[PDB]
């Protein structure tokens, strides 16, 4: 099925991503040049997804043969098997910021800052790249270098950022729920955007990492290759899903992102 | 009160008014004879002003 | 304003020495501060440069390793840390302020000078004319000065500085940039150049014009200072 | 490229640069008051009690420092200023919270005050700025409403129809009259400040005295409401 | 008795309005349409003055054409150096809501003011390096709007209550007290002869006084809302004003009228602004609506717009050489324009 599926969805990824990603990185730049410090995070966040969707194309190919260089090869492959870790923590940083800015106000101002923000976003990027440089440094065996760092990238790349947010989108609700301005429609309408962030992550990112943690348990105490192989087309959608829910559901996005098309 | 307003529009009202056609022809002639020296008026060459 | 300096005495080849500059009178944050020596029959030279907030440190060639200097706010106090003392530094050193923004007049202000006494590259050369000139009160004097490299600048400024040694106390700024009369000098003086070949006029003698007049450059560091003339 | 002397004014340039920064973020941490009223009500009172507890002949503004649970406070008052009002109230349009202080026993000059409340409430620059309200003097409002001597109902004749919101929690416990009397005044004074509210800002009432020492508490937990707003707005959530 | 009073005033001011309606034979539009339109007009930003924490209030050149002051509701005056963009000066005020300042015309001395009802006047140039308040004038009841030098010595000030006058550096008293408004005073201007100087109020009126012997001497009325602006025709013999009322004019002392009035459809907001270039051809205007215009003086048509501001203009000039302008907006950007 690797012939039939991946090529197809990889296709409407691509065709979609270009575009909507494209924007993303020109509201956060707007964002950030009104001294908003939540712009630096949406614009890695963006450039990631964009580099992850620029590395496809080569991907496309295999795509169609089911061998082009080991250097290059490695280059492609290690910017497309480490992208899903970037975004998934530069949300978790979203979701912090967010819960620090809403339930603890009048407090910790030097924390929301654009300095110690890009500090925040060059550590990240230094550790995410560092630590994930083993490969630099996918076949039919394991119980080797695969056998720990399988079971590792489960549960801190994954478990972790995930567990976070959601803490931090509960503290939210159970701040909000307690303000007299606003009404309950806007108090709904949060509540619903919440979930849906969370949600849309997990259902993205879990048979992945389900099926990994399954194959590896195996291996210290067919079927996995046919579906394994989808996984990897289904841990895509993210790269569409997030641009427009943090780019495109509200209004001031949407209004700079047309005046900049109209002066265009 | 309304003494002081009485004094000082009857002062006010006690001047002499030239042509208001007088006063745009000086208004045009000084215009007119200032015009090379404003560069906002012609663009003066990028090598003379200091903002270049 | 005043400007306080002790530390100096007789030294013995190799030993070390620390001078100090205590300030009063002004806001020393804000200011710069050079150090300034002149041997006893010899014209001035410069010696080294603190920046307001240290950011910014210069030496001569030849104290280069030798010397250290610093400051200290708080204590509105400045130091000048000295090693390895040989038989050419026994000199009259002085401490100089100075500031820097559009408009302002460096070297305003000197301080009354510390004597010390010890037991026995490319730079721009500036030549003064023979040292004396006889004068009569009431006439005029053509004070003449000449340089190495063209002083002036794209921004249009030329770096030149003419000072007035009485026969008593420390040097005090007449002109600065060639042609700025300093603020407490009579209208008397006047300075002119053309780049490379500048005159200081002094339009009416009085008693008190007698002394020695020196010049400056600026453009570049180190700031060289000429051998100056006399006038009797 | 530079020359010496320009090299020398850069720095100076940057230490400047500096100095602002340290001054920019000790701004950002201090939230700024405006308090409004007329001279029959008692902010003066209210102003000297704030002082005394926490923290020159023709001056035109005074300024309050107070500090509660380690965050810092500016008040400022007009006392020199004449009757017109619409032009300096320019300057304070990007204040925390304005406090209007108004009061309730006077039953004739209580029109004015409304007046007064709509121009603030609909000005075209104090838009997306929140009002907290303090109607003082509760003390002679319950004097008066007891002793009966004069009534409420000859100068607001909807007084008779009016009846007591379910919603009312008398913390004491006092007599039915005064409670009614007050709620139907902060009713008047909430019907005008939600007639166009838009949803760009709020208006919080609050039951007070001079005397009272919990008027600190009242205003940093509305401050909170209202920065907590505000990051919600600015952070993407609504 | 008053009411024999107000019928006389009214029938003197009648008696002026028939002789302003006498003197009136022709209109200027009708002279200047036969000049060649000047164009388009493209000025570009150049350098952008970044610094300040808050809204900026005031701005005001110096007389070498280099130099320049600014003032923010931080509470802080800052001194630029427009042609390499740095700092001079940074002088911290006793009270944060300052709406004015100046520079004197010798360079020595700065002035603000504002809710404190006080002008304070700094001196630049003192044995000690930094800069401290020479003198605090005391005697206004309202809030001061603007001021402006004459000399060392002399200074003019216009107050929120309806009330100008003119200082004393050296004994802090006043001069001479100019009334006669109604409402509050909001700008003023200096002749170039420093003889005479326009002020515009809150009542829709314009006055001009005399400083040497101290009396009103003629009014100006066309407004129909708040004057928020005035400045003064580079021959002395005519002003321009800004209102509320998205409206500028253009008055002439020697016929004691109106001459042309700059308005659109478009525009609905108010100016804040208003500055003449150095032959007064080109008058340019700040709007409230986050754009400046520049307007043709002879012919009222819109010659061009800068728009670079994310906020309101608060402040414009126009340098003594003509070489640039300066403008000043609530998003606290300073912007010189070429």
């Amino acid at each position: 099925v690797d012939h039939l599926f991946p090529p197809s969805l990889y296709i409407f990824v691509i065709g979609v991503g270009l575009p909507t990603n494209c924007l993303a990185l020109w509201a956060a730049y707007r964002q950030v040049q009104q001294r908003n410090e939540l712009g630096v995070y949406l614009m890695n966040l963006s450039i990631a997804d964009l580099l992850y969707i620029c590395t496809l194309p080569l991907w496309v190919d295999y795509f169609l043969h089911h061998i082009h260089g080991p250097g290059s090869c490695k280059l492609f492959g290690f910017i497309f098997y480490t992208n899903i870790y970037i975004s998934i923590a530069f949300l978790c940083c979203i979701s912090v910021d967010r819960y620090l800015a809403v339930a603890h106000p009048l407090r910790f101002a030097r924390l929301r800052r654009v300095k110690t923000a890009v500090a925040v976003s060059s550590v990240v990027w230094a550790t995410e790249l560092g630590a994930n440089s083993a490969p630099l440094f996918e076949k039919f065996p394991m119980e080797g270098w695969v056998a720990w760092m399988n079971l590792y990238r489960v549960f801190v790349g994954f478990l972790f950022p995930w567990a976070l947010m959601l803490l931090s989108y509960r503290g939210i609700l159970r701040a909000v729920r307690g303000s007299v301005s606003t009404e309950r429609q806007e108090k709904a309408k949060i509540k619903r955007l919440a979930l849906s962030l969370i949600a849309i992550v997990l259902v993205c990112f879990a048979p992945y990492h389900v099926l990994l943690l399954s194959r590896s348990a195996i291996y210290l105490g067919e079927r996995v290759f046919s579906a394994y192989h989808s996984s990897l087309a289904f841990t895509s959608l993210n790269c569409v899903a997030d641009p427009i829910l943090y780019c495109l559901v509200n209004e001031g996005a949407r209004s700079d992102v047309a005046k900049a098309l109209h002066n265009l | 009160q309304a003494r002081k307003l009485v004094e000082q529009l009857k002062m006010e009202a006690n001047i002499d008014r030239i042509k208001v056609s007088k006063a745009a022809a000086d208004l045009m002639a000084y215009c007119e004879a200032h015009a090379k020296e404003d560069p906002l008026l012609t663009p003066v060459p990028a090598s003379e002003n200091p903002f270049r | 304003v005043q400007l306080v300096e002790s530390g100096g005495g007789l030294v013995q080849p190799g030993g070390s020495r620390k001078l100090s500059c205590s300030a009063s009178g002004f806001a020393f944050s804000s200011f710069g501060m050079h150090w300034v020596r002149q041997a006893p029959e010899k014209g001035l030279e410069w010696v080294a440069y603190i920046s307001s907030g240290s950011g910014t440190i210069y030496y001569a060639d030849t104290v280069k390793g030798r010397f250290t200097i610093s400051r200290d706010d708080p204590k509105n106090t400045l130091f000048l840390q000295m090693t390895s003392l040989r038989s050419e530094d026994t000199a009259m050193y002085y401490c100089v302020r100075s500031i820097y923004y559009y408009g302002s007049s460096p070297f305003d202000f000197w301080g009354q000078g510390t004597t010390l006494t010890v037991s026995a590259s490319a730079d721009i050369v500036m030549t003064q004319a023979t040292s004396s000139v006889p004068v009569t009160p009431g006439e005029s004097v053509s004070i003449s000065c000449r340089s190495s490299k063209s002083l002036l600048h794209s921004n249009g400024n030329t770096y030149l500085y003419w000072f007035l040694q009485r026969p008593g106390q420390s040097p005090q700024l007449l002109i600065y940039r060639m042609s700025n009369l300093a603020s407490g000098v009579p209208d008397r003086f006047s300075g002119s150049g053309s780049g490379t070949a500048f005159t200081l006029t002094i339009s009416r003698l009085e008693a008190e014009d007698v002394g020695v007049y020196y010049c400056m450059q600026h453009l570049e560091y180190p700031l060289t200072f000429g051998a100056g003339t006399k006038l009797e | 490229t530079l020359s010496a002397e320009d090299k020398a004014a850069v720095e100076r340039s940057k230490m400047i640069e500096k100095q602002l920064q340290k001054d920019k973020q000790v701004y950002r941490a201090t939230h700024r008051l405006l308090l409004l009223g007329a001279d029959n009500s008692g902010k003066s009172t209210i102003v000297k009690q704030m002082r005394i507890y926490h923290v020159v002949k023709t001056s035109g503004i005074f300024e309050t420092k107070f500090q509660v649970d380690k965050v810092n406070f500016h008040m400022f008052d007009v006392g020199a200023q004449r009757d017109e009002r619409r032009k300096w109230i320019q300057c304070f349009n990007d204040v925390t919270a304005i406090i209007f202080v108004v009061d309730s026993s006077d039953y004739n000059r209580l029109q004015e005050a409304l007046n007064d409340f709509k121009s603030i409430w609909n000005n075209r620059w104090l838009r997306t700025i929140s009002v907290i309200l303090f109607l003082n003097k509760q003390d002679l409002l319950a004097e008066k409403v007891l002793a009966g001597k004069s009534k409420i109902e000859d100068y607001f004749p909807e007084f008779a129809r009016y009846t007591t919101p379910e919603d009312a929690t008398p913390e004491p416990g006092e007599d039915p009259r005064v409670t009614r009397a007050k709620y139907f005044i902060r009713d008047e004074f909430l019907r005008i400040s939600t007639a166009s509210g838009d949803g760009r800002h709020y208006c919080y009432p609050h039951f007070t005295c001079s005397v009272d020492t919990e008027n600190a508490r009242r205003i940093f937990n509305d401050c909170r409401d209202i920065i907590q707003r505000m990051h919600l707005r600015q952070y993407e959530l609504l | 008795e008053l009411d024999q009073l107000r019928q006389e005033a009214e029938q003197l001011k009648n008696q002026i309005r028939d002789a302003r309606k006498a003197c009136a034979d022709a209109t200027l539009s009708q002279i200047t349409n036969n000049i060649d339109p000047v164009g388009r007009i493209q000025m570009r930003t150049r350098r952008t003055l970044r610094g300040h924490l808050a809204k900026i209030y005031a701005m005001h050149w110096g007389t070498d054409s280099r130099l320049l002051v600014s003032a923010s509701q931080d509470g802080k005056l800052i001194i630029w150096d427009s042609y390499t963009t740095n700092k001079v000066h940074a002088i911290p005020l006793r009270s944060s809501w300052v709406m004015t300042c100046a520079y004197a015309p010798s360079g020595n001395y700065v002035a603000c003011g504002g809710l404190d009802n006080i002008c304070s006047i700094y001196n630049l140039k003192t044995r000690e390096g930094n800069v401290r308040v020479s003198r605090e004038l005391a005697g206004h009841t309202g809030y001061l709007s603007c001021c402006r030098f004459l000399d060392d010595n002399q200074i003019v000030t216009s107050s929120g209550d309806t009330t100008c006058a003119l200082w004393d550096i050296e004994t802090g008293q006043q001069t001479t007290t100019f009334t006669g408004h109604t409402g509050d005073v909001m700008s003023l201007s200096l002749a170039p002869d420093t003889r005479l100087f326009v002020s515009g109020a809150c009542d829709a009126s314009a006055k001009l006084w005399d400083v040497r012997e101290g009396m009103c001497r003629q009014t100006f009325t066309g407004h129909e809302s708040d004057i928020n602006a005035i400045c003064f025709f580079p021959n002395g013999n005519a002003f321009a004003t800004g209102s509320d009322d998205a409206t500028c004019r253009l008055f002439d002392l020697r016929a004691d009228q109106e001459l042309m009035t700059y308005s659109h459809d478009n525009i609905i907001c108010g100016i804040t602004s208003v500055s003449f270039s150095k032959s007064g051809r080109l008058l340019l205007a700040g709007y409230d609506d986050f754009n400046c215009n520049v307007w043709d003086a002879l012919k009222a048509d819109r010659a061009g717009v800068l728009a670079g501001h994310d906020n309101r203009v608060s402040c414009l000039g126009v340098t003594d050489d003509g070489m640039a302008v300066a403008t000043g907006s609530w998003d606290s950007f300073l912007k010189i324009w070429n």
